[PDB]
């Protein structure tokens, strides 16, 4: 019974999930550095 | 750095990248540049 546990595996959603969220944020906060909020550009210099 | 316009900042190292024979430069996922090619000596160099 327990040896059947390793062919149910070879799930872990709820693992992947932490990871993408994160993930998700960090690529949404980066990109959002290209925006001119209505500027007439999004570049300080 | 400037590259005939181009202005930043970084440090610039021997690349193993190959563009296309019509495009000057590169950029990265995030559309930041990442690699640019010398006008004159025509070699791809990295910015980090």
């Amino acid at each position: 019974a327990i040896g059947k546990i390793q062919d149910s595996l070879s799930a872990l959603g709820k693992l992947q999930d932490v990871v993408n969220h994160n993930a998700q944020a960090l690529n949404t906060l980066v990109k959002q550095l290209s925006s001119k909020f209505g500027a007439i550009s999004s570049v300080l210099n | 750095f400037n590259f005939n316009g181009l202005k930043g900042t970084g440090v610039l190292t021997e690349s193993n990248k190959k563009f296309l024979p019509f495009q000057q430069f590169g950029r990265d996922i995030a559309d930041t540049t990442d690699a640019v090619r010398d006008p004159q000596t025509l070699e791809i160099l990295d910015i980090t």
